[PDB]
């Protein structure tokens, strides 16, 4: 539900809800990245 | 991961796709158990006259055995094939870059001594 | 996309026989042994051991396709002998040779580590 | 980008030799003598160490995504 | 019509390689032994990775592939473990697999070298070779301050036919007839070729006189170990594996003969 994103410039973990302009609350940077999922991906070391 | 059908090329116009992949026990090997990473067909050389491929392979064998980087600058009279061959004969190899290889499937020597050595290949 | 799993070279598929014997009708006293999930490693030794049998008239093997994972070994023997018997004796002889080689390598290692 | 683990040709481990190789090079070894000190006698493994470009050192000049 | 009586003579035995000679055997037997060294001598290697966190500059498959190629000491454990095909357990169990854990975080300013020493195992017998009690540790990844790598691997039993990471050899030198007496090679200029290390010829003589009645005997081997198995363990396991391949083949042969 929270969908916490990371700032491209300040690297801050901040929560943003839908219908919200994409703005970091710590520095106002406009580019955000999603965090790595918690799902379990498996690799054959090959 | 490279596979049958992927296109590879040397720096001499010698392009080609992977026909098949053999495991290390299926590939031909030298007396010291070096198997080729790639095997290319001799028929790609004569019509094309990519002698730079062969000189680069020989220079690369010298470079790897000597611990240096070969100088393949185009117009350099201080580097010719006879010098490279004389250098390679100092590291216990046939001066022309040939080696006795053994058939990986049967282990018998191949009657024709094969030309083998490091060459810079590209994955396209 | 089309890469077979690497175990398919070694593992038998369900309902697939390791070895199948088919009578060769062209000449008498000949058989084709289609061995699945083996390669030159066993084919070459079985062929070369069969060539040591004077009652074997033909002994050859082939991997019909490298991308496929079977070998075919053709064995023809003299009329008083059998290709199945020849193949069995070849495997027995290879096993005995490898047992002797293993014991002698153990002895050589013991000598080398000791003195 | 990083030193391979095995030699592509033989499968000898070269992953543990890059740092030692660099330390020998700053110790005023020639590349050949350095490769001899690490025990890379086949020209395939000498190829592995001698032709390696440590790009990871340049990729570590960028700050990570998370602090 | 019967087996060979091969003899053996080991000319060098170190922790890194074994140099030996097999005499009075067929070339096919010698080459099948050579091939089994590379492709049918099982060892333990990481074949399952679960990346819980990877902030490093190498993507997940890069790290996984890199972990798979780290040799793990397999000497006495490989014979005991089962193939996960044969294990009657779920995905994993201690009878068919070995658990590794890696958890590194670069908090300090200098680059942190995540090496094979950071691969912590549940089994003390199966550990990275470099981590075994000199040679440095294999480098998995370099981390910058703030980067972190946390994963959980499982190592399995396999051999080189399935993947080169299960290949225990770091080179198998194989040779026979060092002086070209059988003329299985034909040198256009025999004087131009260097002499084998196993040659017994005076320097004026380039190759031995041709032997019309000759057969390949006296095969010279130099089996170099990647670290997982001892070289002599590689050779012994190769002979045992080839013998069990032949035994299984004979069992199936007997079933086919009797079923007809
Ligand atoms: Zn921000
Ligand atoms: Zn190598
Ligand atoms: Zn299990």
């Amino acid at each position: 539900q929270p969908m916490i994103y990371i700032c491209g410039e300040c690297h801050t973990e901040n929560e943003i809800k839908s219908r919200d302009p994409i703005r970091c609350r710590e520095c106002g940077y406009r580019i955000m990245y999603k965090k790595r999922t918690k799902r379990l991906v498996v690799f054959d070391a090959r | 991961i490279p596979q049958i059908g992927d296109k590879f090329a040397s720096r001499h116009g010698q392009k080609g796709t992977c026909g098949i992949q053999y495991r290390q026990e299926d590939m031909p090997f030298t007396c010291e158990g070096i198997t080729p990473d790639i095997i290319i067909n001799p028929h790609a050389i004569p019509s094309r006259m990519t002698i730079g491929h062969l000189i680069e392979c020989l220079q690369g064998k010298v470079s790897a055995n000597k611990g240096e980087i070969g100088d393949a600058t185009p117009f350099n009279d201080a580097v010719n094939v006879q010098k490279i061959s004389n250098l390679l004969s100092d590291y216990g190899y046939h001066l022309r870059g040939n080696e006795v290889l053994y058939n990986g499937f049967t282990g018998r020597k191949i009657t024709s001594q094969i030309f083998i050595g490091p060459t810079y290949y590209q994955r396209l | 996309m089309n890469a077979p799993p690497a175990f398919e070279s070694f593992l038998l598929f369900e309902g697939e026989k390791k070895i199948t014997i088919n009578k060769d009708t062209k000449v008498p006293n000949a058989c084709l042994f289609t061995i699945n999930k083996e390669d030159h490693t066993l084919g070459n030794i079985i062929k070369s051991q069969l060539l040591k049998d004077p009652q074997v008239l033909f002994a050859g093997y082939k991997v019909p396709h490298p991308l496929e994972h079977k070998i075919i070994i053709r064995v023809q023997t003299t009329p008083d002998y059998s290709p199945q018997e020849a193949f069995t004796n070849a495997i027995t002889d290879l096993i005995s040779e490898l047992s002797l080689l293993e014991e002698r390598f153990r002895v050589a290692i013991k000598d080398k580590q000791e003195g | 980008m990083i030193i391979p683990v095995r030699c592509f040709t033989c499968g000898k481990i070269v992953g543990n030799k890059w740092e030692a190789y660099l330390g020998l090079l700053q110790a005023e070894y020639t590349e050949g003598d350095a490769l001899d000190a690490l025990g890379l006698k086949r020209y395939c493994c000498r190829r592995m160490l001698l032709a390696h470009v440590d790009l990871i050192e340049k990729l570590l000049n960028y700050a990570p995504l998370e602090k | 019509p019967y087996a060979n009586q091969p003899t053996v003579r080991i000319t060098e035995l170190t922790d890194e390689n074994v140099k030996f000679i097999i005499e009075n055997t067929d070339l096919a037997v010698a080459n099948s032994i050579r091939r089994v060294f590379i492709a049918e001598v099982p060892i333990i290697a990481i074949d399952w990775v679960q990346i819980d966190a990877n902030s490093s500059v190498l993507h997940d498959e890069f790290i996984a592939h890199r972990l798979g190629l780290i040799p793990l000491t397999s000497d006495d454990i490989v014979d005991k473990l089962q193939y996960s095909r044969d294990c009657t357990c779920e995905e994993f169990c201690p009878e068919c697999s070995v658990e590794f854990t890696l958890d590194v975080r670069c908090n300090e300013d200098q680059t942190r070298h995540v090496t094979s020493r950071d691969l912590i195992s549940n089994s003390p017998r199966v550990i990275p070779v470099t981590s075994r009690n000199e040679q440095d540790d294999i480098l998995i990844v370099k981390l910058r301050k703030g980067q972190e790598l946390r994963l959980r691997a499982y190592a399995k039993k396999g051999f080189g036919k399935e993947h080169a990471k299960w290949n225990p050899t770091a080179g198998v030198a194989f040779e026979y007839d060092p002086d070209n007496a059988l003329r299985h090679t034909v040198y256009p200029k025999p004087e131009e070729w260097p002499k084998s290390e196993y040659s017994e010829l005076d320097e004026d003589e380039s190759q031995a006189p041709y032997d019309p009645n000759g057969k390949p005997e006296r095969f010279y081997y130099n089996v170099e170990s990647c670290g997982s198995l001892r070289p002599e363990t590689i050779v012994l396991s190769a002979l045992s594996g080839l013998k069990k391949k032949l035994s299984d083949l004979q069992t199936q042969l007997s079933h086919e003969i009797q079923s007809d």
